[PDB]
């Protein structure tokens, strides 16, 4: 139709177009449709318009099938992609093409909201993990980074956060839902398929979507995928809705842009990077915001993932992104190897805003455990095996790290009542290895209901609608406190009498191995 | 008269070339294109000449939907921005346009953003201590009214929190118009600052506002990050020269000004220097710094923050920035990881007013002895990290047990970080700041344990916390006695 | 244990400084090659256009 | 409507909410009422207690969240997450009418231990319950106590005395 | 000459903007010849030329107490002696924070005074002997 | 139907550039020159387009004794390698030319 020019030359992902005889103006940062074949049409973005009429372009599709004599067409419009409710429950090329398995166009390049369009976050976001929902809270809008070495449990925190929202969003109205997006930059297509099957199994797919830019995909497309996920998020942001967004990962986005820069012979900088990788990430993470009531009070929360090297937060990209994000969660490979999973380091982790969003019921428990762990971190290191001690600080700490040892997302009601006991000393007599079984027997099973003690009036576990009262009144309210203390005292007494006695009496090796099997099963299911 | 017109030639990033038929205007002249074509207003300053009948120029807003034959119009002047009392209690863009949606700024005159620094005859450096109430900032690196301050620190060390505490201490009780330049920092932080001030009535719109805000944040392009600092210096130099009034200038931060100029030099094609900064870094930094001086007309008390990537002081941008400032405050990461906050490194920090001619003799000798004690503690760290305190002489381990007390006492909570430490913030007066260090230095208080100094303010608060801990420990001992008797 | 804890950090910073000094020498050499490419001129490219 | 409401930033808002409350009341699926609130915050017309009470009425009277069913939908978690939205996000506090709709919802849903929590919450907040509703609550409690439906059966199932991953149901 | 590092950054800026090829630490390469031209003009002139003189005390900033940087080595190569000031000693109390192990003077007795020759020759021995003993925390 | 032919224009190590007179082939497309010139068979895969008629190609063998502007035949596709039961118990280089001396390989199809 247009025939602005033709492909002069190609160097990997980057290309150069030479104009035709009747040179016609093409705007900046526009998408071009390269006529690869009779029906197939590639897609490629302009980045510089030169004096000679030559145009530098980044290719996105069919780079193996592009040649020199091929024609080039102009769209006269920005790089856009579809967006809406229909896009939910699908996995797509960042250019809108759907990836099969076994109308409204939004702009990929857009400015972030100003301070007046933004707002301080007010409501929390539950990741299903007690370490996070207790001590490192997350508001709807508070973007927070996930650090750690390779194969440490970074992607799993995001997946469990996505899976936690499914139980709630079905219950509550749709205005207060949290939809989600997961961009996978450089990850394996096998892992993306397993994630698709996981979300399909747990039915989280209806409130989620995935953007796949694998390691075999081009560098321009890996550079473009997070912008496309953010673009899908901004429609739900500006439409009042709430939505989560994930980036796995920014280090490989920076590597793809580094490829494009070095192939364009741009002047490098520290750790081979050009220098505009900070602007590159700020364009992405400033589009996350808690919008103002003047604009709908929507949201776009962002949990990016970044890989460290040998527990080194002094990396250039790591500190560039800590210089942008509203917090930090640091998983340690030392702890991941030493059994603790999730391997969060509470010293190196922090939530700069989430105190305002943390519910008071959870705020007080988080304060108590923050003080407790601040004391535990010091009393645990000062002795350095010089002399052991029997103190409630070290006791409650060892009884709490076992609760922090988790495998999947937990319900908020389940998350509190296991920690409340530790804060108030109810979990002091029980042993190290029987804490997960204690929790499973507290929450999924009910010893008072089993052993007939029904003196409690309302406080039980089978309903789970008591969450939305604990979340509004707080356990320290006068009506919930006594029934709570009675239920917990009964559960402790029945546990210590019936179960722990038999446990300490067990001496047969097959019985002890079957019991460790049970404790590992309880560690998984809890 | 008729306005000159030129036509675009090529575009590489935010940089653009324009062909001027008749002749080319001088450097730094602004050039405007109507928002009909690009969709938004776009002003573009000249920065260099390539040949006759050509000019290279940087854009402020984004270059999206920009074409190669667009009419550009010569304004005939540099980028002008408003000045006066109408600029008070208002938020501003790089172009000087207000963005707080309130109303039209009632300016009388507009000044350009680029300006020559004051002359040596005009400059007048009067040295006067600025009592902040922060305790490390008072002892080690006492600030100076009308001087410069540098908060050099990486990501997550507490320079933004130091800035907020200094604002809450000085600016509210300053009696002079303040300026706040946000240059490539969090829009979150700019929002929270605008709300903390509209709530503290510093930006009282129905009354008298003592503040000016200017914000080119990280979302903004490098053309803005490179030219928002100049607009803030214009706003501050107007109140320094015309009003003849003392002012404060909080800049957060100049390292992204440097990054923006580097990202621009990359598009310009200039050959880079070492680690990847712009070649004109020293010149741009001197043209920025030396504008910030205290003349006979007034005084500018600047507080510039600086970022250090990968925790590297040998980075040439900070390494050059040290020599241009009056009070350097070098923050650390290992100190923050050790629970101390503010994570100041007094051994690396330094000041200019730290002489007995300005500060009193006792405050001087005490600070000198504290720094010496900590230099000895640092030399003994190389042993303590390997063998232990048990392998040190009695003198050595006493110096260790006292330097640890000094280091824990240097930590204190701030009213801004109440969310994190869970404690109210204290305001330590200078006379009560010196006697406490003198008592901790002469061995006047050694029976007190180490932990009574952690996160407190004032020796009275120390002795209170020590009494509390003694009480709690004794109550734990009677509790364990009763639990043992019942057991 | 302490000596090992210091030795791993020493090896890590040693390799960090090694890799950074290698990258630095590389970027010096590429800067010089680029400056020389800028120093060299373009030719004429005279040919029939009609 | 002489009173003027303001945002956190100090800007003006419009209390004219009636035409939106009418769209809420005309709805017959209580998710459309939240879609209305989504179309209502965008118009800078933030909700009032008189609007939240219309929403609670609409959730109570509507037959389902949507024309098509949904798995795990509760009419209560909506009517209590909206009250967390009231108290926490917006500062407004619910009233006797609001808790009245909540108690009617719990009576219709048949839950009685949580109805008793709602009663004690009314009394802690000085709100007086409706005796016609607390009587139905105690009636349902007595019925479930008589017929053993006060708890589920899997709780009262005897637990395995022997430890086994497949005996505990994991 | 206050800081020559800032004159080397300026010469680098000049040469790179004039499209000279870089070198080590992005300097053009002949900044050694630059400071050589500047500093070999210092001399004690002959009596034939009036027995005049010009002394030179150039100053160079240092980063982390290293003597391995390019310009630092290029200027130590040129200048006769050096007054090395150690931040570890400035921070450790003593002022001027002269490090005697790294600061020398390549003229010696011929410059200083008859009354200073006999004192300096004793102080050199005294400090060379004190350098070997002062590491001991004083026990005796 | 016919096959495309190009002409060498420069040789720098393994890199070689090949001018053509028609549409340049795709990237990774194989270009063979007969063994009479070099002394052994010689294959080069296109990597990097330089203009509308030039094709930079990386070379997999030694390009010694390769004159300038020699004819170079486009294979029509990329490097087709043998596949099958006959492949087993044998050794093959990148191009599928057996180097174990153990006679030819009796394959049916040959995949890229
Ligand atoms: N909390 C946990 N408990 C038990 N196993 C875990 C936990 N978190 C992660 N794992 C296991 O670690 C392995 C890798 O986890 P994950 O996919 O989260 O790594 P990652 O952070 O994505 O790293 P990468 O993306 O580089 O592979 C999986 O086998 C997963 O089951
Ligand atoms: N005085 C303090 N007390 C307690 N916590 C502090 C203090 N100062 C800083 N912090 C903590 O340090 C972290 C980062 O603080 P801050 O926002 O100041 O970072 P920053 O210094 O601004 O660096 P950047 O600007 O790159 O984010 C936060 O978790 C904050 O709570
Ligand atoms: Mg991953
Ligand atoms: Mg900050």
């Amino acid at each position: 139709k247009q025939k602005i020019g033709f492909v002069h030359g190609i160097d990997g992902t980057i290309a150069t177009i030479a104009p035709a005889a009747s040179k016609v103006t093409v705007p900046y940062n526009t998408v071009l449709e390269i006529a690869v074949s009779a029906t197939n049409i590639a897609n490629a973005l302009v980045f510089n318009l030169e004096k000679d009429g030559s145009i530098g372009v980044i290719l996105l599709d069919n780079i193996s099938e592009v040649r020199s004599g091929q024609d080039v067409y102009a769209t006269g419009s920005l790089l856009k992609i579809p967006v809406g409710f229909h896009m939910l429950g699908k996995i797509i090329n960042p250019l809108g093409k759907e990836i099969p398995t076994g109308t409204k166009l939004g702009l990929v390049e857009e400015m972030a909201p100003n301070i007046v369009s933004r707002q301080p976050v007010n409501y929390n976001l539950l990741t299903g993990y007690k370490v996070i929902d207790t001590l490192i809270p997350v508001g709807r809008g508070q973007r927070e980074l996930i650090l750690g070495d390779r194969q440490t449990g970074k992607t799993s925190i995001a997946l469990s956060t996505i899976l936690n929202q499914t139980k709630v969003n079905n219950e509550i109205l749709s205005k207060n839902n949290v939809l989600s997006v997961y961009v996978s930059i450089g990850q394996r297509c096998s892992n993306v398929a397993r994630i698709h099957r996981l979300l399909t199994e747990y039915d989280a797919m209806k409130y989620c979507t995935i953007v796949a830019a694998t390691a075999a995909d081009p560098a321009g497309l890996q550079y473009l995928a997070p912008y496309a996920g953010t673009t899908l998020g901004e429609e739900f942001r500006n439409s009042g809705r709430h939505i989560l967004l994930v980036y796995d990962d920014l280090s490989k986005q920076a590597v793809s842009y580094r490829q494009i820069s070095l192939l364009l012979r741009r002047p490098p900088g520290r750790e081979a990077y050009p220098g505009d990788v900070f602007y590159l990430h700020s364009r992405l993470l400033e589009r996350s915001a808690m919008m103002s009531p003047q604009k709908g009070s929507g949201s776009l929360t962002s949990l990016p993932i970044v890989e460290t090297l040998s527990n080194d937060v002094t990396a250039y990209i790591v500190t560039n992104v800590i210089s942008i994000t509203d917090g930090q969660i640091y998983l340690d490979a030392k702890l991941f190897t030493g059994g603790q999973r999730p391997a969060v380091n509470i010293g190196l982790s922090v939530s700069r805003v989430g105190s305002s969003a943390q519910n008071k019921a959870m705020k007080k428990v988080g304060g108590a455990l923050k003080m407790l762990m601040g004391e535990y971190r010091k009393m645990a290191g000062e002795q350095t095996s010089g002399s052991q001690n029997v103190s409630p600080v070290m006791i409650r700490g060892a009884r709490c790290l076992q609760l922090f040892n988790q495998k999947g997302p937990s319900y908020f009601m389940d998350a509190i009542v296991a920690l409340y006991a530790v804060t108030n000393g109810y979990m002091d007599d029980v042993k190290l290895q029987y804490s997960k079984f204690y929790e499973f027997l507290l929450l999924n099973k009910d010893l008072p209901v089993l052993y007939g003690q029904v003196n409690n009036k309302y406080f039980y576990m089978y309903n789970k609608n008591l969450n939305y009262f604990i979340r509004y009144f707080g356990l320290n309210h006068e009506i919930l406190e006594p029934e709570l203390k009675k239920y917990i005292e009964i559960h402790t007494n029945l546990f210590l009498d019936n179960y722990q006695s038999r446990m300490n009496e067990l001496k047969s090796d097959e019985d002890l191995v079957q019991l460790k099997n049970l404790l590992y099963a309880c560690k998984r299911t809890v | 008269d008729v306005k000159q017109v030129g036509y675009v030639q090529q575009i590489i990033g935010a940089v653009v070339d324009v062909t001027f038929t008749d002749s080319v205007p001088p450097v730094l002249t602004a050039l405007t294109v109507d928002a009909k074509e690009t969709g938004t207003l776009l002003t573009m300053e000249i920065v260099q000449h390539l040949d006759t009948k050509t000019a290279r120029c940087i854009c402020m807003s984004s270059t999206d939907m920009l074409r190669l034959r667009t009419p550009v119009v010569n304004t005939g002047s540099q980028i002008t921005v408003p000045v006066g009392e109408a600029t008070l209690g208002r938020i501003f863009n790089v172009m000087g346009d207000a963005i707080d949606q309130r109303g039209p700024v009632k300016n009388k005159v507009r000044w350009p953003i680029h300006r020559k620094a004051p002359t040596l005859a005009e400059q007048s450096g009067k040295d006067e201590v600025l009592v902040t109430g922060i305790k490390v900032i008072d002892l080690i690196l006492p600030y100076c009214k009308g001087g410069k301050i540098g908060l050099f620190g990486g990501a997550g060390v507490g320079k933004t929190v130091i800035i907020m505490e200094l604002i809450n201490n000085v600016a509210k009780g300053h009696g002079g118009y303040s300026v706040f330049a946000g240059v490539g920092e969090r829009t979150r932080e700019g929002t929270d600052l605008y709300l903390e001030m509209m709530g503290s009535k510093v930006i009282d719109l129905q009354g008298d506002s003592k503040c000016v805000l200017v914000y080119g944040q990280m979302n903004e392009p490098p053309g803005a990050r490179a030219r928002v600092a100049q607009t803030a210096l214009t706003m501050a130099e107007y109140f320094r020269d015309e009003a003849g009034q003392d002012v404060l200038l909080f800049v957060d931060n100049v390292f992204r000004f440097t990054q923006a100029n580097s990202e621009v030099s990359a598009l310009l094609g200039r050959i880079p220097a070492a680690v990847g900064y712009q070649p004109t870094l020293a010149e741009d930094l001197g043209m920025l710094q030396e504008r910030i001086t205290s003349t006979v007309k007034g005084s500018i008390t600047s507080v510039q923050a600086v970022y250090v990537p990968a925790d590297d002081i040998t980075d040439p941008a900070p390494a050059t920035t040290f020599s241009h400032l009056d009070a350097t405050t070098v923050l650390s990461r290992s100190v923050a990881e050790a629970g101390i906050y503010p994570a100041v490194e007094p051994l690396e920090c330094a000041s200019r007013i730290m002489d007995p001619d300005a500060i009193d003799v006792n405050h001087y000798n005490v600070a000198m002895d504290i720094v010496e004690m900590l230099t000895k503690y640092k030399e003994l760290q190389d042993i303590i990290a390997v063998l232990g305190i048990d392998e040190l002489s009695e003198e050595d381990k006493l110096i260790v047990d006292r330097a640890r007390k000094v280091a824990k006492f240097m930590s204190q909570p701030f009213a801004v970080a109440e969310v994190f430490t869970g404690m109210k913030g204290y305001y330590v007066q200078l006379e009560d700041c010196v006697s406490d260090f003198g008592s901790l230095l002469m061995g006047q208080c050694d029976n007190i344990p180490e932990m009574a100094f952690y996160m407190v303010g004032g020796l009275d608060s120390v002795k209170e916390k020590a009494a509390k801990m003694a009480a709690e420990a004794a109550a734990m001992r009677e509790r364990a006695r009763k639990a043992a008797e019942a057991k | 244990g302490n000596i090992t804890g210091l030795m791993q950090l020493a090896d890590y910073t040693y390799n960090k400084t090694r890799k950074e000094l290698i990258t630095a020498e590389l970027l010096e050499i590429i800067g010089t090659m680029t400056a020389m490419h800028a120093g060299k001129k373009v030719g004429l490219k005279k040919t029939e256009f009609w | 409507a002489g009173g003027k409401r303001y945002d956190l930033f100090g800007y003006e808002v419009s209390v004219a909410t009636g035409p939106f409350i009418e769209e809420i009341k005309k709805a017959q699926f209580y998710d459309d009422a939240g879609e209305v609130i989504v179309k209502m915050n965008l118009a800078n017309t933030p909700p009032d207690l008189q609007t939240y009470n219309a929403v609670l009425e609409r959730i109570l009277n509507c037959k389902s969240k949507r024309s098509q069913p949904v798995k795990g939908e509760n009419k209560f978690a909506a009517m209590m997450d909206i009250l967390e939205e009231m108290d926490a996000r917006s500062g407004i506090k619910p009233n006797a009418e609001s808790w009245g709709y909540v108690l009617k919802e719990l009576v219709q849903a048949g839950d009685f231990r949580l109805g008793w929590v709602c009663i004690a919450g009314m009394k802690s907040l000085g709100i007086t319950p409706d005796q016609a509703l607390v009587d139905a609550n105690e009636a349902n409690a007595a019925k479930a106590k008589a017929a053993g439906t006060d708890f589920p059966a899997y709780l009262k199932k005897a637990a395995p005395e022997s430890f086994d991953t497949k005996a505990w149901g994991i």
